[PDB]
């Protein structure tokens, strides 16, 4: 994925599936069969990350011809949306164990005179991962039991299987005699609501349009959620690119171990950038704004206090 | 269309095999259509075209063992079984290697039938094992298409280029054994033969190149000594590198995709066994009339036949069912074959072409070496002379320059075929991008 | 990614025999390594008239033979063979392979670098069966002797031996005789040095709970630690991901658990809700904290079918408030919706808390005030004074914690 | 720009392709002792 | 092509038992030599009648006819006609060297296509290793080259001047020498023969059960001597299979078939010069094979000079044997024999300037010449073999400097 | 780029459909 789009052939795309089916847990699932991956728009300036979609193959079933293409894209934006999100979670997993590993590799061995500077900006950068991480953690868990699974249970489980009680079924018809029963006693009762074409084509689509037009998600500062929370991601992508810098900067200062006061410095000014910059001008003042914007709608106060 | 014309032509298929005039023997009940107009025309067509499809099946299978002339054509073709090919070789080495025509092409129709269609009579009324009927089917003959100028065709030499080997099968094998996939199979031959051949090319030499005499001597001085473990360590990468080759494609290729097939032919095996023979089709009165006649032009429903689409066909539940899915898969079988085999592209190609011609023609001037180094040590040159000092010194700055040439020379096409085959791995094929990662691996 | 358990001692047999079939039964795998045909999905309704198949993740820590035979990925390092036979015993399925069979914690670190080229190519054979690896886990005792040496040389090999490329977890059991608080402190000087996340377990709190046996509730503890990963959900399913959200720095990497006991009892708990608000009790946590404690990471375990959302909800609006966080840390309570295994018949909920709070200060505190009494060639004292700076290192570090 | 997908197109089409010139070929081979004759 | 085994001494008699009746059980042939109820070819080590009888092509010698009395009566196919009853049991090779020649003659003219002579013997024998060293050179000379012998020789655990003696000849004639040690054999073990007659049963596996490669010993043999100076092989056989904790995989196999304490002799570090695995199962799972092959040849250290390349066959099991699951034998050529030939020189050393047992061997001034020369030659071979196997190891060795 | 074998594949089997017309026209014929 870090080549460009073009670059990435249907080769590689089979093995990297393939691999990651056998790692998983998928690989004992029923429908393994039905996955594939591909990607969308193969444009030169558009990375692996930002083009790869898991597409789930149900075309050899007539299902297919009731859920029309609209839902499938819709279904495709929302699943673009949550990649980045997941994304950035497991970047920031990566950063974690790289920079412990190098606390044990790098600073813990080096000179006890330059060491307790070091060790407390590598804490500092540390400490900045984990208020990050926890961000990210708590929106994720808010939209997957807030949005997803409240969506899920609500508009399918509660259509399909639990009585759609209305009006008409209030009526109990048995105050006529109505001693007959027709067509006969050999039609089954089918413990699901019986739907028609059309019926299950709105179910399915209300189903999808809930979720992608909730509340955080919908585009209503004059500017909507979804553009505040994607400014916080690009901050963080910010940090995480900074970091490796320094990751190699210290690297080389244990390499070392005239150039010492360079890095030194070096070493300085990169820890400035990152605390004052990126977390503290940018991202302390964005969360400030965010959660201030959250607390005019009644729904996302609860979220606001976590988040 | 194609449903009509199939189950008719296959119920005179199986009326011209099995000699049945007509159906009575089975005793089944069938239903005729009443009328052109009637609703169930295409469910009456559907029923006698998977009737027609249950007999053939159970034809070709039970009562024409298939699963057994695969296995036939897996061992003829594609040397599943190697012993008896090695023993050809080994017999005809001397006349293989020979030009096309300055040998007698004769000949090896008969030192092959000696080794392969060998027969012991069974008594009158002992069935024939299927091997046995297509054993003696079997014909191998020298051909005056080259492998490199056939295939390319489907985008003098040593004898070894040009020998094919064909086998024509009886009726109805032969018609789903199609002429096309037994033209595919014979390619696989033709190059499998080849590289049988030199890597029994590569053996001999190497028997020669460690224990011959002339090699072995200790008498030679220091520099022939040393040039002499300089050709032995590069007929060993040479030998190491065209048995990673062969692996590769018989065991990477062939045997991997041979298994699936062998898979499904089993399952299609065992469902058939237990179905019985004649299917019982069954009608109501249909009293539809004027509510299905839908006379004129037509309906206006001709429109959703075509908006649908039948490209979604997979998971070969309970095997295989259709006659025409029996093809397929066989077809599909050979395609991979050759599409996976480094034939299909012109850049692979080409540097197969080329490494396999340097190895053959390396492989002859180290033949011709052995004369050379007789002159070369006084030893054994007086007891080969039986039958100066300048001289000799020319006759070993002649051979470093030689020996030097081929060294470079392999260097170079190594260099070229593995960056081909990467190319054309990252591109198409996922199996040529393990084989390009095992020989970067090596060298 | 996949998961190595290493148990070394006496204590961490017995609790890893314990761990190992609370495992096993979770996942349907009887003590002869044989699987059991996979329940129906409760949630996967069906239309009604009125083998191979899994959705879990066992293999994640079970090696899954061609002749489907489980086996743990477990290695056994010990000298006295009784327990490792009624361990082996109890469970058949242990590969004999993984046993390694052989009071001063000298003596024992010497043995194991005299035998360490052994348990190395033992942890090498593991490893080769692991495709991408992810981390370790220890379970040995603090104090004992075998545990505590053996131990510390299996930390410092394994740490250095991949270059610190995998995390390494470590359930370490502290005790509750004049050798034990040397043993304790050197042990704890390498827990400083080379593991990532350790989780501590005080003996005398595990007796506080267990009388309203004590290696049942850590193999509860830690066996529910990885519910996520062996029945994967929207979030975590990674060892380094659960972790990664409880340790800001890597000096504060202690962590310390809860534990609901009444699981059983027909007096459980009633619904979520309450179970939230229970959990944060300082009753049943298996370290003692006092009042004056501060948290610096939250995260709750709920285990059941179908968790109703508004009293989860409830419950960490209401938790929030009562928690004392550290000022610098944002105010953040956590909860994992794990799956119950649908193969245990108990209905009732399960809850584990996991918490990085400050009463580190007070427990090592006490270790190194009884190390300075017991202190009151000339190498191993030198080794006895880094141990006791490594560890002020950490009080320190602590204390400061307070501070913005 | 065309989706790319797991499956490899350039082959097949390649393989289409080579299927086409093998039954060219062999049509061609059957017309030719036709005609002769 | 076929083969002919030449069993010498006791030691070579116990093997070449066991190893018969291990290749018997795995073709179904009863002791008897009838059939029991083809796709496999005995007929390589067996000679067919037109009765329905199977025997094996193998010549008994040994010096006392007790050994080959427990032979044959423990496998009565045998045919008797080939049974045949360290400085003096080499002149009594000399004598019967008519004999032995018109023997083995027979068994060449009794064969179709001869491939390869394999040899079963003990390096330690005393006598019979002085048989055995004559019988090498008879059939070399005899035969010339075209024709290729294997030796399945056993080390050792005055016996120095024995294995020194042995070893001239087995350096000289030998084309293809195993190399087996009873102390890594009973290693394993925590009888003996029975993992000697396994491996080389197995070695021969491709030849048997036709698959679709390796059909030749030249084939097999060919991929591990790159130079006729490095001879030696050395066989490691994976023990843990048959156990409910047997390999989980071919995978595994081929990672934990590397084990230095499998291998069937003494090793520290060690250069591999070629490698090929054996792997014999009724179904193999092509794909862990691959994977298999990519970290063997990412983590073995070979030799600069040498193409880098691991082979694995893949071997059929017999049907005689009912649905066991996969066992794997591995055949490698290393470096190693350079410890143990020089471990065997300082011993030679140490117990030639002493002299302690020569005068059962020097009768005579002449005798005394004779035998030093011999000696001096012997010595002077197994330290040219060692030069060879230390020259291989540096990256200079195709260097004319 | 595809597009030029698309074209190959169309061009073969306008071939393939003409040389099976001159069978049947020479066994038309012929008849």
């Amino acid at each position: 994925f870090n080549e460009s789009s073009v670059n990435i052939s249907s080769t590689y795309l089979r093995k990297v599936l393939q691999d990651a089916i056998q790692i998983s847990s998928v690989k004992n699932f029923e429908y393994v069969d039905r996955l594939d991956s591909r990607v969308l728009n193969p444009q030169h300036g558009n990375l692996g990350w930002e083009s790869f979609t898991i597409e789930y193959k149900i075309d050899d079933l007539p299902m297919s011809y009731l859920f029309e293409g609209h839902q499938h894209l819709q279904y495709l934006k929302m699943f673009h949306f949550l990649w980045k999100l997941r994304q950035l979670n497991n970047l920031l997993n990566w950063h974690f164990e790289m920079f412990n590993e190098l606390n044990h590799n790098v600073v813990t061995k080096l000179s006890s005179r330059n060491r307790r500077p070091l060790a407390k900006s590598l804490s500092i950068i540390t400490s900045i991962r984990f208020h990050f991480t926890q961000f990210l953690n708590e929106l994720i868990a808010y939209l997957s039991y807030d949005v997803i699974e409240e969506n899920f249970q609500q508009h399918i489980v509660r259509k399909l299987f639990y009585n759609k009680n209305d009006q008409d079924l209030l009526l109990n018809k048995s105050f006529m005699n109505l001693s007959e029963i027709d067509p006969n006693n050999d039609l089954p009762k089918f413990n699901v609501n019986l739907l028609t074409i059309d019926e299950l084509v709105e179910l399915h689509g209300t189903y999808i349009d809930s979720i992608i037009n909730s509340s955080l998600l919908n585009e209503k500062t004059n500017i909507s959620y979804i553009d505040q929370i994607f400014n916080i991601l690009q901050t963080i992508f910010n940090f995480i690119n900074t970091s490796q810098e320094f990751y190699s900067l210290v690297c080389t200062f244990g390499l070392l171990v005239q150039d010492q006061e360079d890095l030194e410095f070096q070493l300085h000014k990169i820890k400035r950038k990152i605390y004052k910059d990126i977390y503290q001008h940018d991202y302390k003042r964005q969360l400030n704004d965010l959660k201030n914007d959250l607390n005019r709608d009644y729904n996302l106060k609860d979220l606001s206090k976590l988040l | 269309q194609s449903k009509i014309l199939n189950t008719g032509k296959y119920l005179n298929i199986f009326k011209r095999c099995t000699g049945l005039h007509n159906f009575e023997s089975l005793k089944e009940k069938l239903t005729t259509i009443t009328s052109l107009a009637a609703p169930d025309l295409e469910l009456k067509i559907d029923e006698f075209y998977h009737r027609a499809n249950k007999m053939l099946m159970k034809l070709l299978f039970d009562g024409y063992n298939f699963p057994s002339v695969v296995n036939i054509f897996q061992r003829l073709f594609l040397f599943a079984d190697s012993f008896q090919i090695d023993n050809f070789i080994d017999s005809t080495f001397s006349e293989l290697k020979r030009g096309k025509l300055k040998i007698s092409v004769s000949r090896l129709q008969k030192q092959y039938d000696d080794i392969f269609k060998e027969k012991i009579e069974n008594k009158v009324g002992v069935r024939p094992s299927v091997y046995d009927v297509l054993k003696k089917n079997q014909k191998l003959s020298v051909t005056s298409e080259s492998l490199y100028k056939v295939v390319e065709e489907l985008m003098d030499e040593p004898t070894i280029t040009s020998v094919d080997l064909t086998i024509p099968l009886p009726f109805p094998l032969n018609l789903v054994l199609n002429q096309q996939l037994s033209y595919q199979y014979e390619i696989m031959f033709k190059l499998l033969i080849n590289i049988k051949f030199i890597s029994k090319y590569n053996s001999s030499n190497w028997q020669e190149m460690n224990y011959s005499k002339i090699w072995t001597n200790s008498h030679f001085n220091s520099s022939v000594k040393k040039w002499i473990l300089r050709c032995r360590v590069l007929h060993s990468r040479i030998c190491s590198f065209i048995h990673e080759l062969e692996n590769y494609i018989v065991h990477d290729v062939i045997e991997h995709n041979f298994e699936e097939i062998k898979n499904l032919i089993h399952t299609t095996a065992t469902n058939l066994a237990t179905s019985e023979l004649g299917s019982d089709i069954n009608d109501e009165g249909d009293n539809i009339f004027n509510g299905s006649l839908i006379r004129g032009t037509f309906n206006n429903n001709s429109i959703f036949d075509s908006k649908v689409h039948k490209h979604r066909t997979t998971t070969y539940v309970e095997g295989i069912s259709t006659v025409e899915q029996l093809i397929q898969k066989f077809l599909d079988y050979s395609s991979t074959l050759l599409n996976d085999s480094l034939l299909t592209r012109e850049e692979s190609l080409r540097q197969l072409r080329k490494m396999l011609d340097f190895i053959f023609h390396f492989n002859n001037y180290i033949v011709q070496v052995k004369k050379v180094l007789v002159l070369l040590n006084h030893e054994l040159f007086n007891e080969y002379s039986k039958e100066d000092q300048e001289s000799i010194d020319k006759r070993f700055a002649n051979l470093s320059d030689t020996f030097l040439m081929q060294y470079e020379k392999f260097g170079e096409n190594l260099v070229t075929f593995l960056a081909t085959i990467k190319q054309v791995g990252e591109r198409e094929n996922q199996g040529l991008l393990e084989l390009s990662n095992r020989l970067e691996l090596c060298f | 990614g996949e998961t190595i358990t290493l148990q070394v001692g006496q204590c961490g047999n017995q609790v890893g025999l314990q761990y190992w079939q609370q495992l096993a039964t979770e996942h349907g795998i009887q003590s002869d390594g044989s699987s059991t045909p996979y329940p129906k999905d409760i949630n996967d309704l069906q239309l009604q008239e009125l083998g191979k198949y899994r959705n879990d993740h066992p293999e994640l820590f079970f090696t899954l033979s061609d002749s489907n035979t489980y086996t743990p990925r477990s290695i056994l390092i010990d000298m006295e063979p009784s327990v490792i036979a009624k361990s082996t015993s109890a469970l058949p399925m242990f590969n004999p392979r993984n046993v390694h069979l052989s009071n001063n914690w000298i003596n024992g670190y010497k043995y194991g670098t005299e035998e360490e080229e052994t348990l190395l190519n033992l942890i090498d054979r593991e490893v080769d069966k692991c495709d991408n690896l992810s981390n370790f886990q220890l379970f040995h005792s603090v104090a004992g002797g075998t545990g505590s040496g053996v131990g510390s040389k299996m930390l410092e090999v394994i740490s250095d031996r991949y270059g610190h490329k995998k995390l390494l977890n470590t359930f370490s059991i502290f005790p509750s005789v004049v050798v034990q608080p040397y043993n304790t402190i050197l042990t704890l000087k390498r827990l400083i040095d080379y593991s990532d996340a350790t989780f501590v377990f005080h003996n005398d709190s595990l007796n506080r709970i267990e009388n309203i046996g004590a290696n049942k509730l850590i193999a509860l503890v830690s066996a529910s630690v990885s519910n996520p990963l062996r029945f994967p959900g929207y979030m975590y399913s990674s060892m380094e991901s659960i972790v990664s959200n409880l340790i800001p720095t890597p000096d504060l990497k202690f962590l310390t658990s809860s534990i609901a006991p009444f699981s059983t009892q027909k007096h459980n708990y009633l619904n979520e809700y309450d179970m939230l608000l229970e959990l944060s009790n300082d009753r049943y946590k298996t370290n003692r904290v006092s009042g004056d404690t501060s948290y610096i990471s939250m995260l709750n375990y709920l285990i059941g079918d179908n968790l109703d959302q508004r009293e989860i909800r409830k419950g960490i609006l209401k938790s929030q408030q009562r928690i004392s966080f550290v000022p610098w840390v944002a105010r953040s309570v956590l909860v994992v919706h794990g799956k119950k295994s649908p193969y245990l018949k108990n209905t009732n909920l399960e809850g584990i808390q996991v918490t990085n709070n400050t009463s580190m200060i007070d427990v090592f505190t006490k270790i190194l005030k009884q190390f300075d009494l017991l202190i009151k060639e000339n190498e191993v004292m030198e080794m006895f004074n880094e141990s006791r700076e490594s560890v002020k290192s950490i009080i320190d570090e602590y204390k400061a914690c307070k501070e913005i | 720009n065309i989706a790319t997908t797991t499956k490899s197109r350039e082959e097949e089409l390649n393989k289409r392709i080579v299927n086409y010139k093998i039954q060219l070929k062999l049509m061609k081979n059957f017309l030719q002792e036709l005609i002769d004759r």
